[PDB]
């Protein structure tokens, strides 16, 4: 495209869990790492409460292709109990910036 | 003149592999051999008082507050359980001399095996009753008690189990006839308990629930070898099989770890043949023993078949010091899967106690325990009752690449412990 | 030499229409007739000690821990309330013989009607005071006590009620002149309480908050018919009207179901006229009675007019067995709407008590209770304060098709219950 | 024959600037001078009993439950701490006369300074031990105790600190040689504590964790002027430096506000030179005095250097009534910023106590306190550990526009209080 | 545009915090006020539980420009504790109403 664009990552909700067995409490953490062109731009962790990731990545014209990597990892409660985490779909839109239809200031 | 009574246990322990003391109980079994296995600090304190006494009539008031902590720290915040608060009036009725009218929260006539810490007849809770009625041959006692489940009731006509999340009250009506002399030194006791779920107006249970159930208990106590031997047969039907100690759970639904209801319907029956005792041979040997077969046969095919057999000898070097060995074996077979998982433990302890009997308490023990187990099935409890369709059901220990149960292994622990009842 | 004292009540009950026991209290009333209307088990255990005594001077130390559980299970973990821990030094000051200096959390001179279980002069809590000063005609007591509200203070100048979430302390300064002999066999006691909201530095209350208030009380006790009759008149202004027992709430801000602050401003007045007593008639009749009118007139029009009239006669079949009855009537009219909701309750019980008086405790009673009510308004607590403009406000029973109050209905329960103070 | 013992403190207080009583403690200090400076109501209740006694052999059972409430209301629900439950058998070993074997949760031989309410040797907790072995010159005591941390262990090999969230257990082994007679009236006591982190099988700690530590203590107590003086020197290495009283925290991981793990590594040492005592001058003057220097030197530079100097005189007009002053000074310099927080506090009280000593308890005081402080650094606990890189680190009070510490100011409070041990 | 449109505000998640220090509990509240052409159309507050705001605003043809103002305010815990709140980005789409492919009833 001949004009600069915005890559908007829509709200992504990720959440871990906590389990108490025999008075012993274990966590299952959900890690979300977002890289832009190989450089870490987000590194979030969720244990009990939901975490929402939504971002704007400014891609200009002529700088080159933009690669967004979303890596999500889940840790188990223990060696016997598998991880119990939630993560919504990754959705990405590309918009025009400074358009004449919708403006945002 | 406040009477201070109760029970307590507390100690320190290490595991051979590493860490704090681990605690070994077979999956499916409802009890574990407690000598060198007690896992936490427990204490019930009872502050009773006889507040009125005239001639033969008397009024006794009893409380009981219980604390259970993980014994991992000095400051350990806990939610104590107010277990008893009750008043009993003795010889208040002239028609029935020797009887007692009682009301409140009570530990009502519990029967237990100390070796494995198993209460096989326990309808304790809030209630009221008339007990110790002299009927000639025996003693008749009638009681009514309340229990409760955190869910199992719906405010409206529904087919979604998630709607059954309302507290369900259960009533237990108990009639006991004790102290029949049927042989020299032998005493017979027969009890019948009927339990039923009590539903509020315009509240309903899930479809196909057990609603109500029965428990029949026969128990024979024989005075042998300066001690006792009790042989008990119990048959429970329907709602009284989920717990099997005399309290009813007639809703059939339970909450998972994310507070979502799921069906644990307990239609079926439970047979329990138990024989436990404590004897003293010589002036230097004491002995506890237990042997029990318990078959819980359900209609959803999730019951169990449990064989337990254990001994606990004790040799007294001194009227203070003694050496106590405990050997126990457990074998639980799943009704759903047909797999049998088993375990045996041997523990050796040296104890200083306040007396010359195996029942003498203020005991301090230094113990070493070994336990070897082989487990072929387990319970699927990971995730939710929604995402997991096998939640709470017995599955083989290698189901679709999962790991259920404790596997095939062994472990040894050691440490010290104090146990007391006063 | 520990002194064991306290109070306890616990039992079991069933509702005629189904379920566990239901206890009936008309909406808008602050009390209910307690005989056969106890929904839960409540205990207060006090362990005191006279730790020092020389001649007439002494030091007494008293604790009090309170438990309140729902009598639905055996193991009922709760959060016990450390309600009292205080030390009182008696006869220490020579200039004022017979007086006491006390400090700590104390149950300071509580006046209540037992039949409805209603305290009308209760400023208990953490405080300190100088009590029982011999002033000639009577006895003068001064005290300072603390209360607190979970919210009502803002750290910055804000007009948004949601910002007023900081806990706010309140101080009550109380002066009482008691034991003034004005009648043959009758005494008079006057009391003045000033309550204020103690704000921190750079903290503020919502605009229009009461911020303080007054409570004037007069009580005449007359000894007649081997019993007593108490006639009390109380007038409270502003922050002392929310509770009406002597503690102050000057913030006028509450937390809704979702922990969002909302305005419960209590500017106005309250007038309470009460007459309650206990009378012995013959050698076989005892009788408690209460009659009270309480009018809370608030500036936001959310006050209430409350009429209560009740009797409880007991006939003594035997120095330990008695038959008790209790007939009570309650009628509450709202100020926002003007509708009246009323109820009447009749309870018949057979009780065994440790004494010959209606006050004799260790009592065990088997009761049947019947309450009939109709209700033309209720309180709106649905949703939350953010989306409900009527949250906490009195609205008619069918406001915009809603269902507020208990409606026009009838119910009967039964069961057994123990009550004791020792 | 129940033995009722314990401790309690409670009262009421106001501040001149407004609000409930505020109690002042310098940032970076681990103690505050306690006269008129207690923020809460505290009470330990202990119900012990001698359950068995033959000749010199004895068995004693001890319990202790603790309540700590904010003394802001009458009804204060709380989570009581089950602090002690243990059994001690005395004169049970024929080889070692006078030695006692104990097991359970115990307050094991705590040394403390009363003015600042500061325990410098407190390894209490669950454990077991053999105490008071007569070795001729002194008395040898061996004990093993357990502590725990809410996190620090990871089930799998990982580099993310957030994965180190499983609770870890620590063991302390304590050897004490006490009651050495060196000089007329002087007694020496030496102690060695080894603490280590007990990792569960297939569990690990973060890289660079201390995982173990030492504590060497030497205390000399001299009887002078009808009272005592204790001079103690303590040196701790590694995991014994984070807490500083004799329990180990070898994981070096702590939970933040939102329950995320972060590194609090405690590699380094701690030196504590303390001299505290109680003196009696004349028949009218008593005194407590305190001088402390505690240097915590850590590898991450987050240590401290704390100077404390305190005096508390008491003048007795009458054997019951006295006036007590207290002047205290704290000065803490941060290791990573080099700044200094200083504070001095003067409190004057009039007290009535059950005796003629500064240790005679059932004590009721009316006090006025004035504390003036100047703080140039504080701890950054804003946000959570993920978004804040300085979370838990000492920073200057004016760091990048933030406000850390209590600033430079002064404050005066007043009120009444009661303190008792029985 | 010659036809009426729909301005859809995608789910915006905002959340406050609660913090306990020395037994005293304080709140940091997140307030989101959404105005359409100066008229208040949303007033939301959050203390601990997350709150999600998503809306459809019908904009007709010929009436004029539509101005949506999102004002977010965060309240602090105390005088010395800064606010600790979270709020996701504001993303607004404009769609046709009664389009060809999709139709919702």
């Amino acid at each position: 495209h001949p004009f600069d664009r915005q890559i908007v990552v829509l709200p992504l909700t990720f959440r871990g869990s906590k389990r108490t067995v025999s008075g012993r409490t274990t966590y299952s953490m959900c890690y979300l790492k977002v890289l832009m062109n190989g450089a870490v731009i987000y590194d979030g962790a969720a244990n009990e409460a939901v975490q929402v990731f939504s971002r704007i990545v400014d891609m200009p014209a002529g700088r080159g292709n933009v690669i967004l990597t979303f890596t999500l990892t889940s840790t188990r409660h223990s060696a016997d109990i598998p991880p119990y985490t939630f993560a919504s779909d990754v959705q990405v839109m590309v918009i025009k910036k400074q358009a004449l239809g919708i403006s945002v200031v | 003149a406040v009477d201070f009574h109760g029970y307590a246990r507390s100690g320190i322990g290490w595991t051979g592999s590493g860490g704090e003391q681990q605690c070994f109980q077979t999956t499916g079994a409802q009890s574990k051999y407690r000598l060198g296995n007690e896992c936490e600090t427990y204490a019930e304190l009872k502050l009773g008082q006889e507040v009125w006494k005239e001639g033969d009539k008397s009024f006794y008031f009893d409380t009981n507050v219980a604390y259970s902590v993980a014994q991992q720290n000095d400051w350990e915040a806990t939610d104590p359980a107010f277990r008893e608060a009750n008043v009993q009036g003795k010889n208040l009725i002239e028609w029935l001399p020797g009887s007692t009218i009682w009301a409140g929260k009570r530990f009502y006539q519990r029967h237990d095996v100390h070796m494995i810490d198993f209460y096989y007849w326990d309808i304790s809770g809030p209630g009221a009753g008339l007990e110790n009625i002299d009927v000639g041959f025996g003693k008749l006692s009638l009681a009514a008690t309340r229990s409760s489940e955190a869910g199992g009731s719906s405010s409206f006509a529904s087919n979604n189990i998630y709607d059954y999340t309302n507290e369900t009250a259960n009533d237990v009506f108990d009639v006991r006839l004790a102290q029949m002399e049927i042989n020299p030194g032998g005493t017979l006791e027969l009890g019948v308990d009927y339990g039923r779920a009590n539903l509020r107006d315009n509240y309903r249970l899930v479809d196909g629930a057990s609603k109500d159930g029965w428990l029949f208990t026969a128990e024979h106590t024989q005075s042998v070898l300066k001690g006792f031997n009790k042989f008990v047969v119990q048959y429970a039907t329907d709602s009284m099989t989920s717990q099997g100690k005399g309290l009813s759970q007639g809703s059939g639904v339970a909450f998972d770890n994310e507070k979502f209801a799921y069906n644990i319907n307990n239609n079926g029956h439970m047979l329990r043949i138990l024989d436990h005792g404590a004897i003293s041979m010589g002036d230097n040997w004491d002995m506890m023993y237990v042997g029990m077969y318990q078959d819980i046969n359900w209609d959803n095919d999730n019951g169990t078949k449990w064989w337990t057999v254990g001994i606990r000898p004790m040799y007294k070097w001194t009227p203070i010091m003694s050496t106590v060995m405990e050997i126990g074996y457990d074998n639980v077979e799943s009704q759903r899967t047909g797999d049998k998982n088993n375990q045996y433990k041997i523990t050796l302890a040296q104890q200083w106690q306040a007396g010359d009997s195996i029942w003498s308490r203020p005991a301090i023990r230094v113990f070493a325990t070994y336990a070897k187990w082989d487990e072929k099935w387990g319970y699927d409890y990971n995730g939710d009752s929604k995402v997991n369709p096998n939640y709470g059901k017995a599955v083989p220990a290698d189901f679709n690449g999962g790991s259920f149960g404790r596997g095939d292994s062994d472990e040894w622990t050691f440490g010290a412990q104090m146990e007391i009842w006063w």
